[PDB]
Parts: C-alpha cells; sequence; structure tokens
C-alpha cells in the first residue's frame, strides 16, 4: 500500500483505505454394524450442505468432525453435524437424524426405568414389555400421536423431538412405567392428540 | 424468574451497588508443569489480587489445576485420560506446578466396561520413595480367544482373585522402588499396565488393561529445591 | 482509492465502444447502401477506393441532420471496405478539397448500444407499444417492445423490450432487457 | 370474465410449531411472490424475440396527425369505423396524455366533425365515452 | 495464542446454569440462570432461556478476554436422573454458536456407585 | 392524576461517558440508549434518545471533542457513526472484534478503534471509510492515544495492551516504530506531550515516562 | 445392440466408502466385479451384422 498523508482545508489529515475445529464421538459396536451399512447415505448431508470434513478412526471406533476455516459458513454446523451423528450412535432412524440436521429446534432426552422406580429383573422386563405394547403399538402410538422418536435401548430410554412434545411423550412413557394399563393411556393419547391437532 | 407477578419475598430487601468491578481489581498468572511433559506452558489464571501478598500467594498456594495429557503432550491419543497438577511454588507471574493425580475420562469408562466380559478391579496403596503416600486402582476385562465359540469370556472366581494379587505386587512393587517424578514418567507412555498384561499373559488373557486412577494423599515437607530442579535468581530495573 | 498515490495500473470492445459513444454523441453517422460495400471493389490495383457513402445526423443539428459524407483520408479506414459495423460516430466534421466533409475520428457502433446511451440521454423518442404480449404490472409500470426514433429528421433502430414507467403522465423508461 | 382460469434442506420453522411455548410466551412471502411475477414478465418478454422491422410511428396515430395538420379529419372517421372493436379500444387507451395534450385535443376535434358530419351517430358517441372511461 | 476457560453446563431437570470459571474452577467469572433469562417459572428450564444465557455468558467472557473453553456438561446426577437434558444440550449449541473455541466436551455427572434412597417411595416418584 | 417522569441518564452499561471540549455536550449511554444531552448553566436539558435495539447493550462511545459526531460500538461486532447536526446515523460496519477502547482525534478527523483480538484499525470520520487496520500485537488493546497537530504532518498512533506493552506506530509510515515492554500488567492510560516525551500508565502501579524521538532514541526517561 | 451389449455384461462397481481411510471432506481427501448373465466376448450375436439376441431369456 504506497503511502502518502495530504492536508486538506483547515489542514487536517487525510489517507485512503487499506481457524479449523474439531469434534469426536465414539460408536459402540453393536450401533457400529449399522453404521458401516448405512455410512453412504451419511456423509453426504455432512459434507455437501454443512461442509464439515468427516472421518472415521475404525482403530478408535469414533467419527471425527471439523470444520475447515474457509469453506464452512455456518459456526453451528459442526454441533448440528456432532448431534447428528450421536443421536444416530444413540439409536434413531436415518433419516430420523437428518430431521434433527435439518431443523434447530429438536432435541434427545433419556432417562431409566430405575430412574423412575427400582424394579428388579422380571418386573423390570414386564415394564419394558408395557413400555413397548404388542408389536410395538403402543410405542409406536405415542410416537404419532406426540410427533417424537422413542428408542428403548434395554434399560434407557431415548426421546427425540421438540421440548413441549418429549415433555408430554416422557410423561405418558412415565405413567406406563408406574403401571397404567395400555388401555388408559392409549385413551389419554387420543385425548391430548385432538387438542394438539386442534390446536 | 424475573417477572411482574413473581412476588416479593422477604428476599429482595436491601441489596449492594454494582461499583467493585471485579475484573478491573483482579489480575493474571500463567502455570507450568514439570519437565516430564513436553508442552508446559497450559492456560492462565486469576487472583483475587495483590494488595495481600498474602492473598496472591495464598490463592496459588491452594490452586489446582486438572488438564488432559492430550493437551499436555500434543499426541491425540492421550485424550481419555486427565490429569490432575497442584501448583505450589510461585514466582515472577509464573506458577511452577507437579503432580497431584490422574484419571479417565467417564466417557472412556462406559466405552470400556461392555457385557459378555468379566471387569477386574485392583486397589493397591503404597507409598513412593519420596514419601508421597498414594494410591492406585487398576482395571481389566477379561478378553477372548482368536478361535472363540463361546458367547461369553468370563473368569473364575480363581483367576480373578490371581490376577488381582498379580497386578497388586506389580503396581506395589513397581511405585516403591520409583519416586514420583520417576512414577509420572513411567505412567505416561502406558508402561505399567503393558506389564500387567506381559504378566497375566499366562493366567487369562485380558484386555483393556488400564491404570485407572492415582490418588496423592499424603505429602511430604516441602521441597523448593527439589520444585525447581524438578521443572529445570532475578534482579530488578531502579525504580527511582 | 487505497495506497494513496496515483499510479496509471479480452479487453471488452463491446463497453469500450459504447462508452466511446456516450462521449461523442451526438455527432452520428449511418452508412448507406450500396456503393460502400463490396459493389466498389472495382477496378484499380494495389490501392482499392470503397467511395465512403455516409449520412452524417444529430438532431440538434437539423441542418446537418442527413448529410452525406466521405470519409477522411487521413483514417485508418480510408476507402476500406467489408467493414461490419453500420453507424459510425466521428468527432468533428471539417469541409475541405473538392468542397467535400470529413468526419475527424471515428467508432463503430450499432442499434442497442445507441439505444442505451441516447436513452440516458435525451433523444430517443419512443414509439407506442407493440403480434406481441404487452404486459402491464401496475397501471403506472408495464413491459413493452418499442421502437425508438434516433432524430430535419433521424432514422429509427431495432426495437427493443423495455421496462418502462408512467410518471407525471409520461411513459419514462427505467432499463432495457 | 373470459381470461381462462388458471424443499429447502434447511427447514425455519417457529416457536409454536415445534415446542418452544416459552418462545411463544415471550412470543418475538408476498415479496417473494412479486419477485416470481416480475420473473414470469422478464421470460415471456425474453421469450417473444421477434427482430422484424416495423414503423415507429402506427397507421392510426399518423393519420391523426396529418388528419390535424390538413385541419380535416375525413380519413381518420373511416379508418376508425373500419378498425375491429378490440383495436378500438387499444388504441383509444394507448393514446399520449403529455403536456400539450394534442394528440387528445385532435382527437376531440375529430369527434366533434363526426357528430357535425351526422353519420355512425352511435359509435361517435360511444368513442367518446371511451375515451372518458 | 488464545486462553480457555471451562464452561460448566449444570442442566437441572427444572433450570439450567451456564457458570464459567477459569482453569482450577476457583475464580468463577460469570454466572447466569435460566429463570433470571426468562421471567416466569415454566419456562426457567427451557431451551430458549438457556439459549439466552448462554449468549449473555459468551459476551461477559468475551469481555474478560478469554477466547475458547472446554466444556463440563452436568445433570443432576445423585439417586435422581444421570443424564445432561435439553437444557444442557441448548446451552451448548447456542455457545458453541456464540463463537467461542470449544475444547474438549466431558460429562461430569456425579454417578453414585451405590446410592441412598431415592425420593420416590416404593410405589415410584412421578405420576 | 398529571404525571412527568425522571429518567435516569448514565445507566448499566460499562462505557465511560463523553464530553466535548464545552461541556455544553455530554454523551451518555442507558442499556440500550444514548442520552445526549446540553449542560448549559440552568438550561440543562436533553438533544435526542436513539433507540437502535433493546436487547443488544452499548460497548463503548465516543464524542468527537467538537459536537459534531458521536460514534459507538455495540455487542453486536459493528460501529455506527452518528452525525449530530442532522440527528442521524450516518454510517455503519462490522469491525471482526467485540471493541472496547474508542479514541477520536483532537482534529475532529481521526477515529481508531481497538477490539479484543488485539488488531486496531483507525478510520475517518468524516468519511466512512477505514485509513488502515494494524495487526499489532497479541493481547487485549487496553488503551489508544493519537498525537497529531492541528496543521501538521506526523501523526502517532499509541496502543496499550492487556501485556506490560505499548507499541508506538506512526501512522504516515506505518511501521512498529517503538514496542516497549515495559509493564507488567495492563496500560490502562496513555498520553504523548510534546517535547519527545511519553507517557504511560501502568494498572500494576507504574507511571513511565520515556524520552522518546522519530528516529530510534528512545529510552526510559 | 449397445444397450443390450451393456446390460447383459459383466458388471464392474465401485465399493469405496468416503471415510474409513481418511478425511473424505469438502476441503480435500475396494472394487469388486459382479458376474453378469454373459461375458461381451461369448454372446453367439457376435460377428452377427443385424442381430439382437437375449441371453438373458
Amino acid at each position: 500500500e504506497s503511502k502518502t498523508v495530504v492536508v486538506d482545508d483547515q489542514g487536517k489529515p487525510r489517507f485512503t483505505s487499506a481457524k479449523f475445529e474439531s469434534r469426536k464421538i465414539m460408536v459402540p459396536p453393536h450401533r457400529m454394524t449399522p453404521l458401516r451399512n448405512s455410512w453412504t447415505k451419511i456423509y453426504p448431508p455432512l459434507v455437501e450442505h454443512l461442509k464439515l470434513q468427516v472421518r472415521m478412526n475404525l482403530k478408535t471406533k469414533s467419527v471425527e468432525l471439523r470444520t475447515n476455516p474457509k469453506f464452512t459458513t455456518d459456526p453451528g454446523a459442526l454441533q448440528k453435524g456432532a448431534d447428528f451423528i450421536k443421536a444416530f450412535t444413540l439409536g434413531f432412524d436415518l433419516d430420523d437424524s437428518i430431521a434433527l440436521l435439518r431443523l434447530d429446534d429438536l432435541y434427545i432426552e433419556t432417562f431409566e426405568v430405575k430412574d423412575v422406580k427400582t424394579l428388579t429383573g422380571d418386573h423390570l422386563s414386564r415394564a419394558i414389555g408395557r413400555i413397548a405394547g404388542k408389536d410395538g403399538k403402543t410405542k409406536f402410538a405415542i410416537e404419532n400421536a406426540t410427533r417424537t422418536r422413542i428408542v428403548l435401548a434395554d434399560s434407557k430410554i431415548h426421546i427425540l423431538g421438540g421440548f413441549t412434545h418429549i415433555r408430554m411423550a416422557r410423561e405418558s412413557v412415565v405413567s406406563l412405567i408406574l403401571g397404567s394399563p395400555p388401555g388408559k393411556v392409549y385413551g389419554n393419547l387420543r385425548t391430548v392428540a385432538s387438542r394438539l391437532k386442534e390446536r | 424468574a424475573v417477572g411482574k407477578n413473581k412476588r416479593l419475598s422477604k428476599g429482595k430487601k436491601g441489596q449492594k451497588k454494582r461499583v467493585v468491578d471485579p475484573f478491573t481489581r483482579k489480575e493474571w498468572f500463567d502455570i507450568k508443569a514439570p519437565s516430564t511433559f513436553e508442552n508446559r506452558n497450559v492456560g492462565k489464571t486469576l487472583v483475587n489480587k495483590s494488595t495481600g501478598l498474602k492473598s496472591a500467594s495464598d490463592a496459588l498456594k491452594g490452586r489446582v489445576v486438572e488438564v488432559c495429557l492430550a493437551d499436555l503432550q500434543g499426541s491425540e491419543d492421550h485424550s481419555f485420560r486427565k490429569i490432575k497438577l497442584r501448583v505450589d511454588e510461585v514466582q515472577g507471574k509464573n506458577l511452577l506446578t507437579n503432580f497431584h493425580g490422574m484419571d479417565f475420562t467417564t466417557d472412556k469408562l462406559r466405552s470400556m466396561v461392555r457385557k459378555w466380559q468379566t471387569l477386574i478391579e485392583a486397589n493397591v496403596t503404597v507409598k513412593t520413595s519420596d514419601d508421597y503416600v498414594l494410591r492406585i486402582f487398576a482395571i481389566a476385562f477379561t478378553r477372548k480367544q482368536a478361535n472363540q465359540v463361546k458367547r461369553h469370556s468370563y473368569a473364575q472366581s480363581s483367576h480373578i482373585r490371581a490376577i488381582r494379587k498379580v497386578i497388586s505386587e506389580i503396581l506395589t512393587k513397581e511405585v516403591q522402588g520409583s519416586t514420583l517424578a520417576q512414577l509420572t514418567s513411567k505412567l505416561i507412555p502406558e508402561v505399567i499396565n503393558k506389564e500387567i498384561e506381559n504378566a497375566t499373559k499366562d493366567i487369562f488373557p485380558l484386555q483393556n488393561i488400564h491404570v485407572r486412577k492415582v490418588k496423592l494423599l499424603k505429602q511430604p515437607k516441602f521441597d523448593v529445591g527439589a520444585l525447581m530442579a524438578l521443572h529445570g535468581e532475578e534482579k530488578g530495573k531502579k525504580v527511582t | 482509492n487505497i495506497a494513496v498515490v496515483i499510479r496509471n495500473e479480452v479487453i471488452q470492445i463491446k463497453l469500450l465502444k459504447q462508452m466511446i459513444c456516450a462521449g461523442f454523441v451526438d455527432h452520428v453517422a449511418v452508412r448507406a447502401d450500396v456503393l460502400f460495400p463490396d459493389d466498389a471493389k472495382i477496378t484499380n490495383r494495389t490501392s482499392i477506393i470503397n467511395i465512403p457513402y455516409i449520412p452524417v445526423l444529430a438532431t440538434r443539428t437539423p441542418n446537418i441532420e442527413d448529410c452525406f459524407v466521405y470519409i477522411h483520408p487521413t483514417s485508418i479506414l480510408n476507402n476500406l471496405g467489408e467493414m461490419p459495423p453500420k453507424y459510425m460516430l466521428y468527432y468533428s466534421l471539417h469541409l475541405g478539397g473538392n468542397n467535400k466533409t470529413r468526419m475527424n475520428t471515428l467508432c463503430d457502433i450499432a442499434s442497442t448500444p445507441l439505444a442505451n446511451i441516447a436513452r440516458k440521454g435525451l433523444l430517443l423518442t419512443y414509439s407506442k407499444p407493440l403480434g406481441l404480449k404487452t404486459v402491464n404490472l401496475s397501471p403506472t409500470e408495464r413491459y413493452c417492445y418499442v421502437v425508438p426514433r434516433f432524430g430535419k429528421i433521424g432514422w429509427d433502430l431495432n426495437p427493443i423490450a423495455v421496462h418502462q414507467k408512467k410518471q407525471k403522465g409520461q411513459w419514462t423508461v427505467i432499463k432495457f432487457i | 370474465r373470459s381470461k381462462p382460469k388458471e424443499l429447502p434442506f434447511f427447514l425455519q420453522l417457529s416457536g409454536e410449531k415445534v415446542g418452544d411455548e416459552a418462545s411463544v410466551r415471550e412470543g418475538i412471502h408476498r415479496r417473494d411472490q412479486e419477485a416470481q411475477k416480475k420473473l414470469d414478465a422478464e421470460e415471456q418478454m425474453n421469450k417473444f424475440k421477434v427482430t422484424g422491422r416495423l414503423g415507429f410511428e402506427s397507421h392510426f396515430t399518423k393519420q391523426l396527425r396529418e388528419g390535424s395538420q390538413s385541419k380535416d379529419y375525413s380519413s381518420l372517421l373511416a379508418t376508425l369505423i373500419n378498425f375491429s372493436p378490440a383495436a378500438v379500444d387499444l388504441e383509444i387507451r394507448s393514446l399520449n396524455s403529455f403536456e400539450p395534450f394534442d394528440e387528445i385535443v385532435w382527437f376531440i376535434d375529430a369527434l366533434t366533425q363526426g357528430l357535425k358530419s351526422n353519420k355512425n351517430f352511435e359509435l361517435y358517441e360511444t368513442f367518446m365515452s371511451l375515451l372518458f372511461k | 495464542s488464545q486462553v480457555f476457560g471451562v464452561a460448566r453446563i449444570y442442566a437441572s431437570f427444572n433450570d439450567t446454569f451456564v457458570h464459567v470459571t477459569d482453569l482450577s474452577g476457583k475464580e468463577t467469572i460469570a454466572r447466569v440462570t435460566g429463570g433470571m433469562k426468562v421471567k416466569a417459572d415454566r419456562d426457567e428450564s427451557s431451551p430458549y432461556a438457556a439459549m439466552l444465557a448462554a449468549q449473555d455468558v459468551a459476551a461477559k467472557c468475551k469481555e474478560v478476554g478469554i477466547t475458547a473453553v472446554h466444556v463440563k456438561i452436568r445433570a443432576t446426577g445423585g439417586t435422581r436422573t444421570k443424564t445432561p437434558g435439553p437444557g444442557g444440550q441448548a446451552a451448548l449449541r447456542a455457545l458453541a454458536r456464540s463463537g467461542l473455541r470449544i475444547g474438549r466436551i466431558e460429562d461430569v455427572t456425579p454417578v453414585p456407585s451405590d446410592s441412598t434412597r431415592k425420593k420416590g417411595g416404593r410405589r415410584g416418584r412421578r405420576l | 392524576y398529571k404525571g412527568i417522569s425522571l429518567n435516569p441518564i448514565y445507566a448499566g452499561s460499562s462505557a465511560v461517558a463523553t464530553v466535548s471540549e464545552n461541556g455544553k455536550i455530554l454523551a451518555t449511554p442507558v442499556l440500550d440508549e444514548i442520552n445526549i444531552i446540553d449542560l448549559t448553566p440552568g438550561s440543562r436539558k436533553i438533544l435526542h434518545k436513539i433507540s437502535n435495539e433493546d436487547e443488544q447493550e452499548i460497548t463503548a462511545l465516543k464524542l468527537t471533542p467538537d459536537g459534531q459526531y458521536l460514534t459507538y460500538v455495540s455487542q453486536a461486532q459493528l460501529l455506527k457513526i452518528f452525525h449530530l447536526k442532522t440527528g442521524k446515523v450516518v454510517r455503519s460496519m462490522k469491525i471482526s472484534s467485540p471493541s472496547y477502547i474508542l479514541d477520536a482525534d483532537s482534529t475532529s478527523t481521526l477515529l481508531a478503534v481497538g477490539g479484543t483480538d488485539g488488531s486496531i484499525i483507525v478510520v475517518d470520520i468524516e468519511n466512512g471509510y477505514i485509513t488502515h487496520s494494524f495487526k499489532g500485537h497479541g493481547g487485549t488493546i487496553s488503551s489508544l492515544k493519537f498525537y497529531g497537530q492541528l496543521n501538521s504532518k506526523i501523526w502517532l498512533l499509541a496502543s496499550g495492551d492487556t501485556n506490560g506493552m505499548v507499541k508506538v506506530w506512526d501512522l504516515v509510515k506505518r511501521k512498529c516504530l517503538h514496542t516497549l515492554q515495559e509493564h507488567t500488567s495492563a496500560v490502562r492510560g496513555l498520553d504523548i506531550i510534546e517535547v519527545l516525551n511519553l507517557l504511560s500508565g501502568g494498572r500494576d502501579d507504574i507511571i513511565n515516562l520515556w524520552d522518546f524521538n522519530m528516529k530510534k532514541k528512545c529510552k526510559l526517561l | 445392440k449397445k444397450r443390450v451389449i451393456d446390460d447383459e455384461d459383466d458388471k464392474e462397481v465401485d465399493t469405496t466408502l468416503p471415510g474409513w481411510g481418511e478425511w473424505a471432506g469438502a476441503g480435500s481427501k475396494f472394487i469388486k466385479k459382479v458376474k453378469g448373465v454373459v461375458n461381451k466376448d461369448k454372446r453367439r450375436d457376435k460377428n452377427l451384422q443385424n442381430v439382437i439376441i437375449n441371453e438373458k431369456v
């Protein structure tokens, strides 16, 4: 930049004019086979719409997301990507987790049957049976009613959805855990569903 | 709530006016780690003031920072371990720190514990040659052979007890022959657990052998000379 | 300007000549058939004359509006031929030997560039809109194909699609298409 | 009455539509269609691209002009009556209204001359009404 | 080149703290709170609340001059639940968005080896 | 009942108030607006509220020594420069760093702004274009000071760090003319006085006077 | 004829997964063969000028 001061009227001066970030998230094994199976449908949304270099250290069973200083745009893209892969790891379907990418207001809440009420062995198995319902009819009813996705792990149960929606889903699920039969629970679901549809 | 309808409790009677400007009255100190690790300069901390050098020295004699060996050493593969350093001698903006403890990360512990194998936890209390009473927890998991067909790899209580005895005697022999600086130098590149494996290789094939945790319990009489040597004097500028 | 002090430093010929037109209006002219094109390629050797036959116009000058002119010999286009463009825009006219008028310096231009520049200027008195559609967005604003008049009289040009507005009782032009 | 009858990857949803009643309680496209309409206008505008050479001054307005020059509008009335209705409306609507008002004055004179002529009474009155419209 | 703090994100079940501290957790820098940014008490533990909370704390941290933070998220632990909630997730997203350099994420939730009884009673706590 | 409301003047935000050369003019940030008040003996009144946005608080504000321009940087990382005569926000531009130190020349022409990242930029006040940007040292800026006569050819910019560092830069040459590491803490204040002498107040305890020259002569006076 | 040759031929897919090796990202930066019905060289319609036989059927 060539350079000289010019002194204007009243003698005043005048001149002229003149970060890569990383994250790591591990994958359990029983969720490591399907990750390979549906991997080819996973990295395209990460790289094309988020501009986010990806990798899978299969020598440490982790997925590493790093954002380039120049190519990426949105700062939060990195965190949304980490959350998306994390949900897929916890055991959600790929398209569901993609929804978690698409929006910005989808969360995941987890808890456990012993967190609600201390159940031992065969009681706990019966309680998970009552949550699932025959052929998953109950869980599917809840998901369709409150517009969320529920996954039972062995005992951990995870719920993806909007905040108030997952609150309602948790509410019904906890009633099921304590022991209200699925008939009464389904009745309550249809009531809240009618109210939510009218609103 | 800061809402209008959140009715006043006994509560908001007499407040105090924000005039102190705390992070203008405060001050910045930088710390340094012992000479075993590779990056010795890690972060900075804050001291309430300097009007009481009593306050400055006392705060920084109580401090204890806690870093991750990845940050400390440059290799990202020590991500799961995490050490605790405590600073005890301070000089000229610059704090001298020594080893104080170890741990893993809860993620790594949950990651290692799987369902179709046995867990073994060994627990030994010892003292180094430096007179640092210490407590070490080790873990191991009974892995399975290359031609397993059995779903699980469970060890008998006999094999468990034998492996616990071997681990205890190895840990205590190592950290009684060692010194604390030498202890960290051993504990960095995962060598005690290489020994544990290489010793238990005939009882039962194990995996994920790790020195889970180290705990200080007693410390000897202080030694500023030892600290300065471990880290590997000054004049002023004639103010008038 | 950055770096306060001042130093001197395909080339888009279309814009270059558009600019030069913005300068050199109004002294415009259009070559007329047929003594100019290769009809006059006869019959001298090693030195051929293509008789310049070019009506000069400028509406601000209705007297010399539509007047035959012959080229200046000093021009590098001195009686040259087979040259594509049709309107030639000159610096200054002057009368010389054989009672013959000639232009000083030239630029070669065509319809829509003349249209752009005179539009930014004053001369283009447009026509009624014109089978081709003429959509009205609002009573004030419409699109339309118009043939402009660059003119005691002047010639016209090709039809142009134009985004013009009603205001103050006239259909003033906003932008071309 | 005779006009005929006739996605994004990053969604942007709101605090009530998703479960964000908190943002609701602290609650905090027509221009797009206008832009798209502009775009359609561009589309037909450059889709019709005939460069045939057409006269600047239309026959009707020219004929009106020399009618004004000669102070007699006989030919203008003849052609006006010979027009087709869609045409007549088109030109009367597409007259000019500048300051000098020359075109309107001439047309008014033509209509007055016709009513003096005592012929085509109905069409002269209706032309006058269309001009007033 | 930078300096690091530690952002301790306590996502309780019906509130949220975002407490930034220096290394060694002694010198607290900025502390905000759910209801404190949201004047109600249904919403004191809402993702919107935590979003505002984290935005303000990012402001105060940039005041003090700390550009990067490690993060230790946390749930209420104990005999109660043990996994960080939507409040903590929201705070984390908002802050990383706000553009402090996130260094290392951990979940320091106090998990009792062998807990005492929990508040519910034999019949079960909630509902 | 008829009611008249007294509103606070300097409230909330942690930014220093500012005045012109005459007490007649005072600027002051409430949490979101920037009160301007005419101080006249007896007839002390207000000029005009400015209410850009209630959300982001004003970070720092300067009022040019003549009551003509006001420049303020907000929590959103952008500077707004505002004409007082017309009473209107004339220009705005992002600065890529949350700035906290403003300094306007004695002449109403130049304004230097410095923020936490360490790079400081100095901008023409009348025309919203920065002259030149200084990468500078690595600590958060602590203060700035201009030096230049009303009609001269020498212009100096001294920048004080959170570290005990002060860099004196030329404006007609833009060189790190002298880099002075002398304090142990932040340089809260800065001042230039004519023969050259330099003043630097290191927040720790110290006030340093430097004998200084356009040439390499720079020693601790 | 070209269409049916390529249809009936033996395909060769690329089963590489971007990822597992290294960063397969926006900035910068495993093959198997399946037998078709007939290899191109065996079809009994080669050296036939105007014939198209479908070994598939």
